[PDB]
């Protein structure tokens, strides 16, 4: 997409996460687990969703037109109103043709800022305690249990217990 | 120096859908939705719209009064049905503007019939004819009347016939055309004649055109078939020689969501909101290809027969 | 400390508006404006274009010169008003394809009228009715001359007028249906006849239908209006037994932006370039919801009475 | 929107900055004060501005067309004067509800872009001698007095200078 | 020196296009591609479709057979093509609804002929006149076939002529209208006379107007010209007492992608899918400014003369 | 764009640069250089390609049709005629005037995400020995020969051999 996320740096997605659209992946002192995350899954789903149903508006409801096939040879006043319903059919058939296509870029693009506005969150919560590896994971460089990286997918993290831990594990001589 | 990896990531599909984009022909995203109504079940469900199967009869035939087509009187509809089986078995006629005259009929919606007594004087009526059997016994179309001569006379016809109510009138009549100058004389003793049926808003003239027509049901002869709407606080003036078609009454003529449509489905007992001469379809999509004639709420006809609408991300799946 | 913290954001409003987009159906954002015109004076403004108020007189009316209508004589417009006080006065007539005769007329922009000197021989001129009554004094239609009998004799015409100027002619002619036998002789002294009027390109062929009509103004008569158009080097040649309302002369007919529009609005000095029915509406949107029938730079009518055009952020307030 | 700014790590806006669309707010040991940004409340207007010009202007002058109402019944040929003039209207209101939902999903898009980009554009200046605190506010290292301030807001923020004094507050015996 | 510096960039050209977006109405970048065709040779391409120069017929004139248009006798076309420098140089005539005749022929593709043996009987046939000269030698249409009476006598012609076959039949003929009273008695022995002709769906009637017409090669008179089609098991059914311009067969019609383009561009043997007025234009833009006519596959019209699209990023050179 | 990529925090384009969408210019022991990237060169082609072939696709043939210039005064038949063919034609140029300017938009927009990811794609690999000079460069802060240059435009740069060289130049008395 156009935020590179999604199909972008992160290589693939997950099969096996079937409780949301976006979630966090660990690996720590306990263990490894999964863990969907609601918020940008709602996020992605809400939009939509939205355009969907004004998609499917629904309007139209036509009553008594015009005639739109013949069995007689009349000449112009036929070719006239032959000519009419083409005209719109064509033009409707565009309508349509250009809808899906605008349509479906955006869905695309949008599902990919929701994992990119997922990734920034986790970022900026994470502070100085962590570096971007570059395919969707941070490096944490303090002992992280369940309960930290639970305060993570919660919003809670506080990196102020673990910078001084942090900042000493990523300077040294490595 | 025990550290922690923390990943994210992304939702991911083993069946993914190929969908169409400003960029890209086909790609795949994870979910997708059909737009495009496609198929139909191939029969016409008789709920919410008021069908009229017309069966062997037209909505002209009905409408005239074709004695196979009694059936039709006083009926009301949302949507006439014309089939392709049907026939005429009354007197042979033709009709100007037939399609004009089918098309505001149909958008009426109704055969409502009522009937008047126009002041006929000295000329015998309700002709019948072998070409329009009730039965084996002769008659003629149940909303004309047929006008010949009266103890070998005829007298020059002239009646007056005002719209007192408030509501439109549809008045239909005929020119009798016979096949000899033989026949012309036999019924209306004079030799060819006019007829003016007029308004104060509207004119019409016929003359009638003596000579052999194409042999149908007994006769070489022709009926043609005009209509007069008289508004409110107008008049209808009839005035004739002789080959009138004399009308019994008016129809009440009224603007509403009627029409008509020519199909062979059958009628099945369901409900669905969308008619099509091939069927009833759902419009829960925004599009459909199933036939640019419609009737009712009814998804736009567009020459796509499918277009995917995307619900979901771009699948990337196991790499 | 050494400290210091740069906040950075964005302003925001306790009034906002909300607008449509493709993801939300309402939606927050500090200012929109407005795209469809919904609202008007309730008044035409006479510029920039030339507004021609018929008040009683329908453009036909004029056309042909009604008594009541002879302020319209070789006068121009952009747009006719027609209204719906207005009546005719002159002479019953009835136009077949009205509608057109109308049309082109109202696109043709002027009624200019120029004279022309027929050669007709044997016949009394200037014919007048107690119907178009310029007074007590009876008097015709100012643009067509009623052909009658002289010295108890119509004598069968034949007359050309060829155009021999650059531009296209159009003619207004007519034909007289008398109620009675005895006005057909006692005018044309013959029976019901042929008025042929032909060009290089056009053929035209009435025949008189005499017979009762509806009464009106002291008459069961009526004349039927028709036209002709002459092209460059091309010649009107009118052949007439009798039953003829011969015109007087010719309009000049050109094209250009004219049309014409039913309408009871009031007229004022003002300036707007759009008009509709209803009065005048600013062309300063792009889509208008006053009405579909409008004349000049106007916004295209759409369905929705309001579609608003976010021109801001999203606004996020407090807490 | 799509770069989760203006309704996104931006938890509201300042409802009294009544000089701009974008701006800055600080805390240092004077005071605290407020500013907008010039080029970034200039961007947004020149791109709003922009699209407005486009969607209002003429041109669309008819003058001699068909008769859009009948007070008569006709029957064919008036179904068809009737049907040409329905089918043109519903193409319009089509043409112009969409119009309207594109512009102003991009209308939002590019406002909530003029914000992050104002955003990106002060965390380049100042380089290694702040933190972004992740509610769209930096935590700057360094005694930055008001002129010192006052030199973010334009590209002469010298960041060399303070370099030394906000890394040892960044990093130390925590 | 313990440094090193890492520059990310983009390219630029000394010289970008200008182009649209939603937000200027001018921007430049690196490149764009027009979208709207205004130009061509001016020379229709004479494949892939296949075309027929009318050169100085029109295609009324050819199917009636004008004697200068012999050539196009058979002949079929996708495109026929209408010349400004086209003459008729026969009898005259004039075709009520011309502009449907014209359609439908122009649509059915072909000018096939089929001779049929009508049983007239008493009339002489292969009436010719002074107007419509086979090189200083009186003839007429070559596929009309003029009647006059034999010796005193017009016996009412009354013929059958039924379609047994699968292709529609399409007949044409007309009526005579002469000029004097004299002229109507020399050739048919009675006044007035009278044209039915029938199917069993449609019926036709004329009765031929007396009277002098616009002086066209030494005559005075004129032929209106009917159209007749008759589809399988229907009958062709011709009751004329005089004034019949008889036909000689029927046309083959048939439905196909054929059509009429009116130009006075040179044909070329290039090749070309779409088809304009003037010359063939390539289809490889989606739009074209050149001209509202197209035939085949063409770009759309639109009122744009140019529409870049970019394919490429901003251009931003040198600051 | 809306990615301030392009026109943005990069000043201006390089003219020099005719081998490529977008590169790389460096500057080391043994001189200056410059390659351009394929990757992402060729991903901005595709899909303008790609859009540029959606839009020129063949359709619309038609052959007989009504008619739209006249020779005579018919009124009511040829006023409908004219008023189909005119509604018409208004729109499809309002179809074309639309779809060019939502395509340019979303090319310019879509050229200038790509910038983006390269620059991003760039920052990722040079993991903590880098910095942002905010002018679309990076100031490398260990000694990178010609080789070393060539690992990072190539996916190949390990951070690891370079951290401890790059951390005490970024850090220490200067
Ligand atoms: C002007 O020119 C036209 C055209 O030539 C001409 O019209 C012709 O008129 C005659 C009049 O009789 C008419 O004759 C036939 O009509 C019937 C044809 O019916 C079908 O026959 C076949 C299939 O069924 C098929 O081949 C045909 O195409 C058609 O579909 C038919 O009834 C007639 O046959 C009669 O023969 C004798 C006559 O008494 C009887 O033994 C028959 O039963 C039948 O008629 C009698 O039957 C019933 C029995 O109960 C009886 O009650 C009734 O009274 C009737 O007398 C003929 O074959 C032609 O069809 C018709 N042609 C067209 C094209 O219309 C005009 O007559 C001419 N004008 C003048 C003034 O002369
Ligand atoms: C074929 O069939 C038609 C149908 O009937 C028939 O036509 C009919 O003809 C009669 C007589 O001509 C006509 O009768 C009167 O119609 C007028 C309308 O009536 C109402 O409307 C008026 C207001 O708009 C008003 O008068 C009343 O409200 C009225 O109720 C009516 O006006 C006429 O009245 C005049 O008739 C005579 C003529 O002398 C007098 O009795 C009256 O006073 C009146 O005016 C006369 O007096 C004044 C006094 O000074 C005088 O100045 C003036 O000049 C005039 O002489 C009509 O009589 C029917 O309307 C009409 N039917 C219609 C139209 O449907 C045909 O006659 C039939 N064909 C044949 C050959 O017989
Ligand atoms: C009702 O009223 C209409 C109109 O008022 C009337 O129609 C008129 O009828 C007359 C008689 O037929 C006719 O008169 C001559 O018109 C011909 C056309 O003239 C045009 O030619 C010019 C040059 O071509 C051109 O500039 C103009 O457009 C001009 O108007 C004219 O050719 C005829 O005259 C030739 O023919 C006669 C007959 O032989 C000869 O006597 C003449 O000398 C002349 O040329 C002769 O010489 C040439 C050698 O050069 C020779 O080869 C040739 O054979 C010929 O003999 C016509 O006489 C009017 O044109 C016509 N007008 C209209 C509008 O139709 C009706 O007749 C009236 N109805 C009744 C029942 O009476
Ligand atoms: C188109 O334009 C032309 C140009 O003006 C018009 O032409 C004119 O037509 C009229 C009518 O056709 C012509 O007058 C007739 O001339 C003929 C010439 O032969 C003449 O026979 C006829 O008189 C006959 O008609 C009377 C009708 O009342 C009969 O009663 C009478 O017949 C009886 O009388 C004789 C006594 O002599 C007895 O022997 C018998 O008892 C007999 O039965 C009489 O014979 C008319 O006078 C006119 O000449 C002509 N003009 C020109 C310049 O050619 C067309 O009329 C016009 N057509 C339209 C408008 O449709
Ligand atoms: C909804 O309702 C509509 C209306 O019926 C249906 O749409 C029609 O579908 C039929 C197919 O079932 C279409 O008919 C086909 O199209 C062509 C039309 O025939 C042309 O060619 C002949 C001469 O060859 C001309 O005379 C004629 O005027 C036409 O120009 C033909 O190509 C097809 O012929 C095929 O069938 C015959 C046997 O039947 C074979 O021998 C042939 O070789 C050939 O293979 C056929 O006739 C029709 O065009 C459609 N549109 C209409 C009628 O307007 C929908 O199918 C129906 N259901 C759905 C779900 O939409
Ligand atoms: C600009 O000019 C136009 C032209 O007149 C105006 O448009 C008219 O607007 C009025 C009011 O909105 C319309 O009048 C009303 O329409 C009602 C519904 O219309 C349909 O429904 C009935 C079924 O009952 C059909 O029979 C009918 O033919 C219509 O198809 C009618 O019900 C109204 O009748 C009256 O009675 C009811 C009582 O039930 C009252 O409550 C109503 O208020 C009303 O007085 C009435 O007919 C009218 O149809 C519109 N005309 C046209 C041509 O569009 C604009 O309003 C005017 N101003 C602006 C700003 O645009
Ligand atoms: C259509 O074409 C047909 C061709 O068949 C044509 O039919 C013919 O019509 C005429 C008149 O309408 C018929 O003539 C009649 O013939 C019968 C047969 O015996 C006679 O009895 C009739 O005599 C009466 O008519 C006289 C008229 O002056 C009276 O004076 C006399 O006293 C008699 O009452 C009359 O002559 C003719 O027979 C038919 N044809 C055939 C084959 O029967 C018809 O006219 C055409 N219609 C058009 C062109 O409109
Ligand atoms: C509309 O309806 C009216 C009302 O009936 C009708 O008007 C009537 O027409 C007849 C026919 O013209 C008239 O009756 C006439 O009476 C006179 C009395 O003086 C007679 O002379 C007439 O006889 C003629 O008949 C011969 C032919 O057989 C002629 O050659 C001869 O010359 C005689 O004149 C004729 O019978 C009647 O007077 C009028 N009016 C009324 C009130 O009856 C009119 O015909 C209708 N309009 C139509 C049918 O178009
Ligand atoms: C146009 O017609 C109207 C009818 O609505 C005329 O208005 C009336 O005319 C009478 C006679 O002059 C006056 O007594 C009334 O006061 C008028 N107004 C009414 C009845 O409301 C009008 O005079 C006609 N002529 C014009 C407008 O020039
Ligand atoms: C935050 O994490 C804690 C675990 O310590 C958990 O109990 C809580 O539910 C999380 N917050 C939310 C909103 O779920
Ligand atoms: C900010 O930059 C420009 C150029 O010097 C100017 O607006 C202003 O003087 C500067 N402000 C400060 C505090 O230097
Ligand atoms: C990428 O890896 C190293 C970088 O020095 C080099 O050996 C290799 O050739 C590079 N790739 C290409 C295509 O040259």
């Amino acid at each position: 997409g156009i935020f590179g996320a999604i199909a972008g740096f992160i290589e693939n997605g997950w099969e096996g996460m079937v409780d949301g659209w976006y979630g966090f992946r660990h690996q720590n002192s306990e263990g490894t687990g999964q863990a969907a995350d609601l918020k940008s899954t709602q996020a992605a789903i809400n939009q939509i969703t939205g355009k969907l149903n004004r998609v499917i508006k629904k309007t139209n409801e036509k009553f008594h037109q015009i005639e739109k096939e013949f069995s007689e040879v009349e000449g112009r006043i036929q070719d006239l109103e032959k000519y009419v319903e083409d005209t719109k059919i064509d033009l409707w058939s565009y309508n349509a043709e250009l809808l899906v296509a605008l349509e479906n870029q955006h869905t695309i693009d949008l599902t990919d800022s929701e994992m990119s506005k997922l990734f920034e969150r986790t970022r900026r919560q994470l502070r100085e305690n962590a570096e971007d590896m570059g395919n969707g994971c941070f490096k944490i460089y303090h002992k992280c249990d369940n309960a930290c990286i639970g305060s993570i997918r919660n919003g809670t993290y506080d990196h102020d217990i673990y910078r001084n831990e942090a900042l000493n594990n990523r300077f040294q001589i490595k | 120096n025990s550290m922690a990896t923390l990943c994210l990531g992304h939702h991911a599909v083993p069946n993914g859908t190929l969908v169409k984009t400003i960029t890209d022909d086909q790609i795949e995203v994870t979910n997708a939705t059909e737009l495009v109504q496609s198929s139909s079940t191939g029969r016409i469900c008789n709920s919410p719209h008021q069908i009229l199967d017309g069966k062997n009869c037209t909505l002209i035939d009905a409408l005239l009064g074709d004695p196979h087509c009694d059936d039709f009187q006083n009926k009301e509809w949302d949507l006439f049905v014309e089939r392709s089986t049907a026939y005429s078995n009354c007197y042979p006629y033709y009709v100007p503007d037939y399609a004009t005259l089918r098309s505001l009929v149909a958008s009426s919606g109704n055969l409502e019939f009522t009937q008047e007594s126009f002041n006929w004087t000295g000329v015998a009526q309700d002709g019948s004819s072998y070409a329009c059997r009730r039965g084996s016994v002769n008659s003629f179309f149940s909303r004309l009347n047929w006008l010949y001569n009266l103890n070998y006379k005829y007298p020059e016809q002239n009646v007056t016939m005002p719209n007192n109510d408030k509501f439109d009138k549809l008045y239909i009549w005929g020119v009798h055309h016979p096949g000899t100058d033989k026949d012309q004389t036999n019924l209306y003793v004079q030799a060819s004649g006019r007829v003016i049926v007029s308004t104060k808003r509207s004119q019409q003239t016929v003359i009638p055109n003596i000579g052999s027509r194409p042999w149908v049901r007994g006769v070489s002869s022709i009926i043609s078939i005009y209509w007069t709407i008289v508004k409110p606080g107008d008049i209808l003036l009839i005035n004739s020689t002789g080959n009138l078609i004399a009308p019994r009454g008016y129809f009440k003529i009224q603007s509403g969501k009627s029409s008509i449509m020519r199909s062979d489905a059958h009628i099945d007992e369901c409900n669905s909101e969308c008619i099509t001469p091939n069927g009833s379809i759902p419009n829960d999509k925004p599009f459909q290809n199933v036939n640019k004639i419609t009737y009712g709420a009814c998804p736009r006809y567009v020459k796509q027969n499918t277009l995917k609408l995307a619900t979901g991300m771009r699948n990337v799946p196991e790499k």
